DNA sequence: GGTTGGTGTGGTTGG
């Protein structure tokens, strides 16, 4: 997260860490959507170009964390994966279209002040909230700056959605319906963005009807980090929601 | 197929408490 | 130290 700030304790209780078992390295973000299920970007698990093809036993998942490095004794709960489900039509070759992945946990996690699941949007909620100029929230442990130019605690930043016209003419990469960008325009004064090591991290908005939080986006890709004319791209969670239900009920 | 209690933070919503920069989110909805 | 930094009448937690 670039140009963000430290989260407050329990600000983002659905925030999840993908941790590499051997060696010990922070991989990606993710979000807890039930007591058994976790959502992340697919490119966190399967990106051949970087020689990434992880499986259940390569990764554990850490929930309730705030400090990036420390084992938060008595706060965080560590879980192992039962199964991974990368989206069938996930296009890693071209443009990361359909950059989404689910993970079932061996044993269900208990909820606490620091561990609580987020809500997935629906027809109406997506229609209402997911609109240009409307700000969402991004959280992650990723890099504070662009590669060629890491935080001690979870980083939060509030970022406004951007209209497809301005969203497509920003990049040379082919966009799909399963994406949306977000971030400040060069004149807008305020700035900020997700960065490397933020993928899987949720993009949430707070329903002003029922004061619940909804995960509208997954951190997918970028082109550097927080540079004028460039916007971070997010996996459109709802337009894939049909897939998410399928996977849960079948397994 | 939303979970019974999801999206409500124990240390915030569940205590009618607001986080440092959530008002910014609401403002966006109004004059955005 | 620790499955873990920095500095405690802990802290988001023992001892
Ligand atoms: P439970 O109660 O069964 O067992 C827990 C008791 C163990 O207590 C501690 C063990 C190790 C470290 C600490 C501790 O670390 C703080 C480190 C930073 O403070 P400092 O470096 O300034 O040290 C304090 C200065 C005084 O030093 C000592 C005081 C008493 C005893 C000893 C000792 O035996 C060796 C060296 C220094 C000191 C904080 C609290 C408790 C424990
Ligand atoms: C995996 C995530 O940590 C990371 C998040 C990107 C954050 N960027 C910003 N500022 N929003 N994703 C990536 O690094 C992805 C995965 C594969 C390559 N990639 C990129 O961002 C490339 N720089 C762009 C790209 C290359 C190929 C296909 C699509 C996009
Ligand atoms: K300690
Ligand atoms: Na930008």
């Amino acid at each position: 997260i670039v140009e963000g700030s430290d989260a407050e304790i329990g600000m983002s209780p659905w925030q999840v860490m993908l941790f590499r078992k051997s060696p010990q390295e922070l991989l990606c973000g993710a979000s807890l959507i039930s007591d058994r299920w976790v959502l992340t970007a697919a490119h966190c698990l399967l990106y051949p170009p970087w020689d990434k093809n992880f499986t259940e036993n390569d990764l554990l998942v850490r929930i309730g964390k705030h400090s990036r490095t420390r084992y938060e004794r008595n706060i965080e709960k560590i879980s192992m994966l039962e199964k991974i489900y990368i989206h069938p039509r996930y296009n890693w070759r071209e443009n990361l279209d359909r950059d989404i992945a689910l993970m079932k946990l061996k044993k269900p996690v208990a909820f606490s002040d620091y561990i609580h699941p987020v809500c997935l949007p629906d027809r109406e909620t997506a229609a209402s909230l997911l609109q240009a100029g409307y700000k969402g929230r991004v959280t992650g442990w990723g890099n504070l700056k662009e590669t060629w130019t890491q935080p001690s605690v979870l980083q939060v930043v509030n970022l406004p959605i951007v209209e497809r016209p301005v969203c497509k003419d920003s990049t040379r990469i082919r966009i799909t319906d399963n994406m949306f960008c977000a971030g400040y325009k060069p004149d807008e004064g305020k700035r900020g963005d997700a960065c490397e090591g933020d993928s899987g991290g949720p993009f949430v908005m707070k329903s002003p009807f029922n004061n619940r939080w909804y995960q509208m986006g997954i951190v997918s890709w970028g082109e550097g980090c927080d540079r004028d004319g460039k916007y971070g791209f997010y996996t459109h969670v709802f337009r894939l929601k049909k897939w998410i239900q399928k996977v849960i009920d079948q397994f | 197929s939303g979970e019974a209690d999801c999206g409500l933070r124990p240390l915030f919503e569940k205590k009618s408490l607001e986080d440092k920069t959530e008002r910014e989110l609401l403002e966006s909805y109004i004059d955005g």
